[PDB]
């Protein structure tokens, strides 16, 4: 399916 | 109450769409993705860069730890088909203009070949055909590779001599660059019949009586036309540094051989570290395993190169660089013909080119004096070791997609037979330039990564979509 | 009415209002059986669901069709395209009504005899009805005087062991905990400013997050005036809602006003009635996402750091550029004093109505409904770059890591518009005949609506925190839309009635839509039900045991359209959407238009909901108890779908007619008074409620699976042909032919396995509500209990909570060196597969990225189980004894306590959020999950009642 | 001979009644203009709809009314440009304008 | 004043 995230930073 | 209502207001008469208000979407289709997603994760294929320490969007393409359900294809296989190729079609039958035509059919041509070096396989004799067959099937890469050189011969000697009348945004409608546009896509495919030695008398044939005539492009094949402000960037600039924050820093394979050979493209794309103001590449899916030996405050983000993304917001996306081409040129003459004097010549072009794209021209001297002299390349591999690892770094940072093709084939540079650990507890021991399997490596075969995964979108609703194989099997093309 | 021949429910406005929800549907939650009610979240101003025996419709369109008097009333919904990076949610159309203008409330379930309101109705008819005037003592005026507090119903179980850090080490910036065991040391802390650091002991803080809360407060006025004549009536009432929630500052806010005037005169045969209302509301949102949002920056603190002790901007170190942390996130003050979403819709909506009784057995009635709103949206972020890049840790020092890039600022407006006509033309016939009855009624139905908006954007401000579009020096971004579609249709129902005893009704309707292809706009719909009231012949005693005895029986069907805009190809302005951005044209100077990407039909047919039904109502004793049972079997066939296609066909998705959708399902309510005296009654209530969704086809030319949303490279859930409506796909670890986890030899962490698993669907397996009600003269107490078990869905507080080393789970093996039980190692060279026992720990140094990733479950971990349990509402009500209101002007005084969404409790494995929250919108999409939508909420209040 | 006649049609309705203690009013009103420019350039269409109604209870009066307005014109623009009037003012006084 | 004015063509 379409829609994307980012992982965190660390 | 009139129910004769639901022709769509938002969008024009199909009548007044004509084929140059379509043409012009096909090569920005095909750079947002060649230029984006795809130039991202072949640039951690061919190891130009690496994940961020501090940082964690990339993780699962630098320790090759993707499957098929990561999708980390599926937007650009979305675009070039359902967006490029479709439209390349409806250009075909809206306008006669050879000229168009032509200009049309080398476009797509080019996206074909992409997706061929994506999944040595793709759907071709069958697609873009709608509802008349949603399911189409996947032909091999080569009734493509041959299918869409039968295409611009076709196209190519049905000129007539008159002009292009649609806007072009690659040459501004100087046909003399795209008839170089299609001789240098014909040199690459040519090459690669070659050294996966089919029909290997033929195409070395064509590649001698191609190189012949040097009626191919001038400057580079691109398309420079984007501003730094919203949705209007480079692709990959845009999804990297405003969509996400910076996740890539310069690896070790490239760093170290551009510091080996004194380099001073070494700066184009890459800043000293924040703590000691030096270059440091970072190896291989090599993320995770540095700060368990380092420690956390001890391999952050100042202890390693950063890509600089500043000179990206504007800059140009390439499916042709020039000194690639020569490159390519220059390895005919050392391998087909054997015309030394003349292979060193497009070598020292194929540097000079790109020393001066990266604005640093004058300085080729640095390399071409040096280290890298063609003077001291004994052996005639010597000579093609020179050959490909400068193509390797010309394409750093310019067309990261054919970067990582050229490497599969030539396998230049090549695996460095040791492994991550190893070359972090004693660096003497690797070659600068050479590349490294990734220290954490999720294909169970080990080795590099040489073929990526089939478009979801087209697993889940196109059946006849060949089996999912694990990322260590070669495309058709790579032999060794 | 009651000889309906299907399930339905009626409740009255006192039951409605007296939970003084600012919302008419939202105190029935949990208290009908078939009518599922969530709200999309606690944050004021926010949509609810209402779903009538589950999702028929794939394409986003089940809520119930609301039918004021009875005229449609406009239902839309304004939420936010991004769930993931702006989230947000003003409102649902129904949600404009006054709770305490409504008389009475009657959900029709059945979608077999419709002819009355045509399509829409196949998702279910919520009939309101509203008080008209009434001749009283003494001046018809009732005051309604409220006042409601929030605070946070569950926050996620947090983990107090581990302190800021990653890897197990000490750091001073993290934005998570996964440092070593507190010590009570003295251990720095956060960015340095002017060579000078802060330095606290390290130790835990438990209501970090618990003390950044507020607690929210609402107060609400209506006032009514009243009154009628032997030939007229006439009800003008005003309301007026406030409400700042939970979250610091006025960033969560809605205001209310509503206004209403309603009347009728009857003169000889003619009756003539009018109905006006208007609506304002004004919405102010805490966005929600991935990215700079409150909540998002909120769960990634440590669980050592004073969240209180950030919001002083005149303490440096809280300023952006020196927040103690750089790592996509802000400080959660700054964003709620400093960003910009608001919303303000004004709406008109209305009736006519004139009848005309002629010749003994007919009458007339033309009916006249309109329903206009215009809504206006303003969104705005700062120029982060600009005023807080340059110098700074956060900064400068960060480069393109800084979580400023490219924060460059943005803001944009959009005006909406939308305006509904409908037309009701009938005429309608009843005579008496021996025992016999019989009422016919044909008419013509005729329905107009549109939308429209206009939207414009500019990014990079050049005064960093004015929020106009003057304020930019690049491009503009300018959107425009309409949308309009028509339909009418003529319909007849002749229901024929004998002895009181058999009832029978027939429904037929043929309706020409706009939204189908030309040469197939007609379609027809058919129904039949039966009523039979067997008490009516009973023995003399027997039937002094039954008081009532209804056994009824519906079969039907219900046509449907399409949405606009679905058959014609398109050419759209050529735009590229690539991971986190597009490139679209312009470029540079040329415009550009690409052949759109669903494939349109010219061969689409209608759509046809056939359902059949059966039912049993008997009451016994005074009616001191009594039960409902209910029986259905629907079927949606042929809706009309944009179904995911190869994209190598050249389209991403082709409209067609899908197979059918069906859900079966049992409706039991169940109700007695074990206690009724004269001054105390005791009534208990058990409602309970069964459904099973099933996909039985779609077409399997283009596979038979189709995303309904889903992230990409992540967990998506979709319609697939044998299975219920949203099951979930997610990553799983592979195993060996055992049972084993593989895991990787050198790492110690899961491998992937090739493909994703099924992992759960989104349907609760059942729902119901158990309730009681005590009366002490005139002292009442009522108390429900809602409860939904069963199914799946998707929580990213889960999964920012297990990123983050706060989760209570992540201190799992108190964080020392672990190999994960029953591991094994795959040991394959080309073609032998073989498996080992796995040696291989995982280090501390890898324990985050193991919680990170989901633990031995992976991804799907983060599929949490929707069950709960929830204290609903509880109000005590006490009616002041009529003799105390004789020296006053007073006809009635009631004093009311109410609470609502008081308590949840829910199994084990979920000790993270309330089940009953969103970020994609109150239709099917809304079961993907949340994603670090807005803790939900515990609310509490008064009301002051006063008829004058 | 450019001109055309206009043509505009309307219809009003009424509604009232009263007793000793109440009245109630509602009107509907339509109006239709297509002016003497050729085409539908010329026009306007104006739609009115209103509720009024009282009520004594008492020493008490509560009245309301509530009214709602729509329209929609179309104007054939002036001025000096490529507008209308503009254009059929500089015809020469030989030249036929219906051809 | 404001506001320009254009001749005609002759
Ligand atoms: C006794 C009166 C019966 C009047 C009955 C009128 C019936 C025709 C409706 C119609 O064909 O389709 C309705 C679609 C939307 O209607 C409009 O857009 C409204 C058009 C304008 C209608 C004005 C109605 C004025 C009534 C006072
Ligand atoms: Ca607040
Ligand atoms: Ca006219
Ligand atoms: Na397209």
């Amino acid at each position: 399916g379409g829609g994307g995230g980012g992982g965190g930073g660390g | 109450c009139d129910l004769n209502i639901n022709d769509d207001p938002n969008y024009p008469m199909n009548d007044q769409v004509t084929a140059d208000l379509i043409f012009p979407s096909i090569s920005a289709s095909i750079a947002s993705a060649v230029g984006g997603e795809i130039y991202n994760y072949a640039g951690f294929f061919a190891q130009y860069y690496e994940q961020k320490p501090e940082s964690n969007q990339y993780n699962t393409l630098c320790e090759y730890t993707f499957t098929e359900s990561s999708q980390q294809m599926d937007y650009s296989y979305r675009i070039l088909f359902a967006g490029a190729l479709e439209d390349a079609k409806q250009v075909l039958e809206k306008t006669t203009n050879p000229a168009d035509r032509f200009a049309t059919t080398i476009l797509r041509a080019y996206a074909f070949q992409i997706m061929v070096d994506n999944t040595s396989d793709s759907p071709y004799s069958e697609a873009l055909q709608g509802n008349a067959n949603a399911t189409p099937k996947w032909d091999t890469g080569e009734t493509v590779y041959k299918g869409i050189l039968g295409e611009i011969d076709a196209a190519e000697a049905a000129l007539d001599g008159s002009g292009m009348d649609v806007p072009d945004l690659i040459f501004n409608k100087n046909i003399a660059q795209w008839k170089g546009f299609a001789n240098a896509l014909r040199l690459r495919m040519y090459l690669r019949f070659i050294d996966a030695n089919i029909d290997a008398a033929s195409y070395t044939e064509k590649v001698k009586t191609l190189v012949q005539n040097n009626e191919f492009f001038t400057g580079d094949v691109k398309l420079d036309c984007f501003l730094d402000e919203t949705d209007k960037r480079n692709p990959w600039y845009n999804t990297n540094a405003v969509g996400l924050t910076g996740n890539h820093c310069a690896a070790y394979p490239l760093v170290s051989y551009l510091s080996s050979t004194g380099d001073p493209r070494i700066a184009y794309g890459i800043s000293k570290t924040d703590a000691d103001g030096k270059y440091v590449g970072q190896l291989p899916g090599g993320k995770t395993h540095m700060q368990s030996i380092l420690g956390t405050d001890n391999w952050k983000n100042k202890n390693v190169s950063a890509i600089d993304y500043s000179i990206g917001a504007t800059k140009p996306v390439y499916f042709f660089t020039q000194a690639e081409l020569q490159f390519l040129i220059a390895e005919v003459y050392a391998r087909f013909h054997n015309d030394d004097a003349n292979a060193k010549s497009a070598y020292e072009a194929g540097v000079t080119a790109d020393f001066a794209v990266r604005g640093f021209a004058g300085q080729e001297n640095t390399i071409l004096e040096g280290a890298c002299a063609w003077s001291a390349a004994s052996t005639q591999a010597d000579k093609l070791n020179l050959i490909y690892m400068q193509k390797w770094v010309s394409l750093f940072y310019m067309d990261h997609m054919e970067a990582w093709s050229e490497i599969r084939r030539t396998d230049c540079p090549k695996l460095s037979s040791y492994s991550a650990a190893q070359i972090q507890a004693s660096e003497s021991v690797y070659t600068p330039g050479e590349l490294v399997a990734p220290w954490t490596n999720g294909l169970e075969a080990g080795g590099l990564m040489k073929r990526m995964t089939y478009p979801l979108s087209a697993r889940q609703q196109n059946v006849n979509t060949p089996a999912g194989v694990p990322g260590s099997t070669p495309v058709w093309w790579d032999i060794k | 009415e009651k000889a309906l021949g299907y399930a339905a429910t009626s409740v009255g406005g006192e039951k409605i209002a007296e939970s003084r929800t600012s919302d008419v549907m939202s105190s029935l939650a949990g208290k009908i059986a078939g009518v599922q009610i969530s709200s999309t979240s606690s944050d004021p101003g926010a949509s609810n669901s209402v779903i009538i025996r589950g999702v028929s419709s794939l394409s986003g369109t089940n809520q119930p069709l609301y039918v004021v008097d009875g005229v449609p009333l406009n239902n839309s919904t304004v939420y936010s395209t991004d769930g993931l990076n702006s989230g947000y949610d003003f409102g649902n159309g129904a949600n404009a009504i006054n709770p305490d203008d409504v008389a009475n409330m009657t959900i029709l379930k059945g979608a077999a005899a419709t002819a009355l309101y045509g399509s829409r109705a196949a998702n279910g008819v919520v009939m309101i009805t509203t008080k008209s005037g009434r001749k009283e003592k003494g001046v018809g005026i009732e005051y309604n005087g409220g006042v409601q507090w929030s605070t946070v119903l569950r926050l996620p179980e947090f983990q107090n062991e581990f302190g800021m850090g990653w890897n197990g080490n000490h750091t001073e910036l993290e934005n998570g905990s996964w440092g070593p065991r507190f010590d009570g040391s003295m251990q720095l802390w956060g960015n340095v400013y002017n060579n000078s650091q802060k330095l606290k002991p390290y130790v835990a803080m438990p209501d970090n997050i618990k003390d950044f809360f507020d607690a929210g407060f609402r107060y609400s006025n209506s006032l009514s005036f009243n009154g009628a004549t032997d030939k007229s009536d006439y009800y003008v009432s005003f309301s007026q809602i406030s409400d700042d929630g939970m979250i610091p500052t006025d960033a969560d806010s809605y205001d209310k006003y509503t206004f209403s005037a309603r009347g009728s005169h009857k003169a000889g045969a003619l009756t003539f009635s009018s109905s006006l209302n208007y609506a304002y509301q004004k919405n102010n949102f805490a966005t929600t996402g991935q990215g700079l949002s409150m909540l998002n920056s909120l769960y990634q603190t440590p669980r050592d750091i004073s969240i209180i002790g950030l919001e002083d901007q005149n303490d440096p170190f809280n300023t952006p550029g020196y927040y103690y942390t750089p790592y996509g996130v802000m400080n959660p003050y700054y964003i709620l004093n400093n960003y910009l979403n608001e919303y303000e819709s004004e709406r008109f909506y209305g009736k006519f109505q004139l009848d005309y009784e002629f010749l003994k057995y007919f009458k007339f009635t033309y009916r006249m409904g309109l329903d206009t709103t215009t809504g206006q949206s303003d969104k705005g972020k700062p120029n982060l770059y600009a005023l807080y890049y340059e110098g700074t840790p956060n900064g400068e020092g960060q480069g393109s890591s800084s979580p400023f890039s490219g924060e460059t600022g943005q803001y944009s407006e959009q005006i909406t518009r939308r305006r509904e006509i409908n037309q009701d033309i009938m005429v309608n016939f009843n005579m008496p005949v021996n025992d016999f009855n019989i009422n016919a009624l044909v008419g013509f139905n005729g329905n107009e609506r549109k939308v429209s908006y206009q939207y414009s954007e500019v990014n990079d401000l050049t005064i960093p925190t004015w929020f106009n579009l003057k304020n930019s020096g690049k491009t503009p971004i300018v959107e425009q839309h309409m949308e309009l579609r028509r339909l009418m249709g003529v319909f007849g129902q002749f229901e024929g009635s004998w002895k009181n005893m058999l009832y029978l009704t027939v429904t037929a309707r043929n309706d020409w839509s706009s939204t189908l292809p030309k040469e197939n706009r007609s379609f027809f719909y058919p129904g039949i039900t039966g009523s039979f009231i067997f008490s009516e012949l009973l023995n003399d005693n027997l039937q002094d045991v039954i008081t009532f005895g209804k056994i009824r029986a519906s079969w039907g069907k219900t046509g449907n359209d399409a949405d606009v805009y679905m058959v014609n190809p398109v050419y759209a302005q050529s735009s590229n959407r690539i991971p986190f951005g597009s490139l679209t044209f312009p470029l540079g100077g040329v415009n550009a238009y690409s052949a759109g990407n669903v494939l349109g039909s010219n061969t689409l047919s209608p759509e046809m909901t056939t359902e059949s039904e059966v039912g049993l109502n008997m009451a016994f004793f005074k009616n001191r108890l009594s039960f409902d049972v209910s029986y259905y079997n629907r079927n949606t066939d042929k809706q009309i779908f944009s179904l995911a296609m190869d994209p190598a066909s050249g389209y991403t998705a082709q409209n067609m007619n899908l197979g059918k959708i069906r859900n079966r399902g049992i409706e039991l309510l169940i109700s007695g008074t074990p206690i009724r005296t004269k001054d105390f009654s005791w009534e208990l209530t058990w409602n309970f409620t069964k459904n099973w969704s099933k996909v039985i086809s779609l077409p399997e030319e283009l596979g038979g699976i189709t995303t309904i949303y889903g992230l990409n490279g992540g967990t998506s859930m979709y319609a697939i042909t044998g299975m219920p409506v949203g099951v979930f796909k997610a990553q799983v670890a592979e195993r060996d032919p055992q049972g084993r986890i593989v895991v990787n030899s050198s790492t110690g962490l899961p491998v992937e396995a090739s493909e994703f698993g099924i992992c759960g669907d989104m349907n609760n397996k059942y729902q119901m509500g158990v309730s009681t009600n005590l009366k002490y003269k005139g002292i009442s107490l009522g108390i429900d209990f809602d409860i939904r078990q069963g199914g799946v869905m998707y929580s990213r507080t889960k999964d920012i909570n297990y990123f983050t080393g706060n989760a209570i789970q992540t201190a799992y093996n108190d964080r020392n060196p672990l190999i994960v039980p029953n591991s094994v190692n795959k040991i394959v060279n080309g073609e032998n597969v073989t498996y080992v026992e796995n040696t291989t720990p995982i280090t501390s140094s890898n324990i985050y990225k193991y919680w990170g990733d989901g633990g031995s479950d992976m991804g799907s971990c983060f599929l949490v189980d929707k069950s709960y349990v929830k204290l609903r509402s509880v109000v005590l009500g006490w009616d002041l004894p009529k003799r105390w209101l004789a020296k006053t002007p007073f006809q009635a005084v009631k004093v009311s306590a109410y609470g609502n969404n008081l308590f949840v409790w829910t199994p084990s494995s979920n000790t993270f959020i309330d089940p009953e929250m969103t970020s994609f919108g109150n239709d099917l999409e809304g079961n993907y999950g949340e994603y670090t939508a807005n803790p939900s909420s515990r609310r509490f209040g008064f009301n002051l009642m006063v008829k004058f």
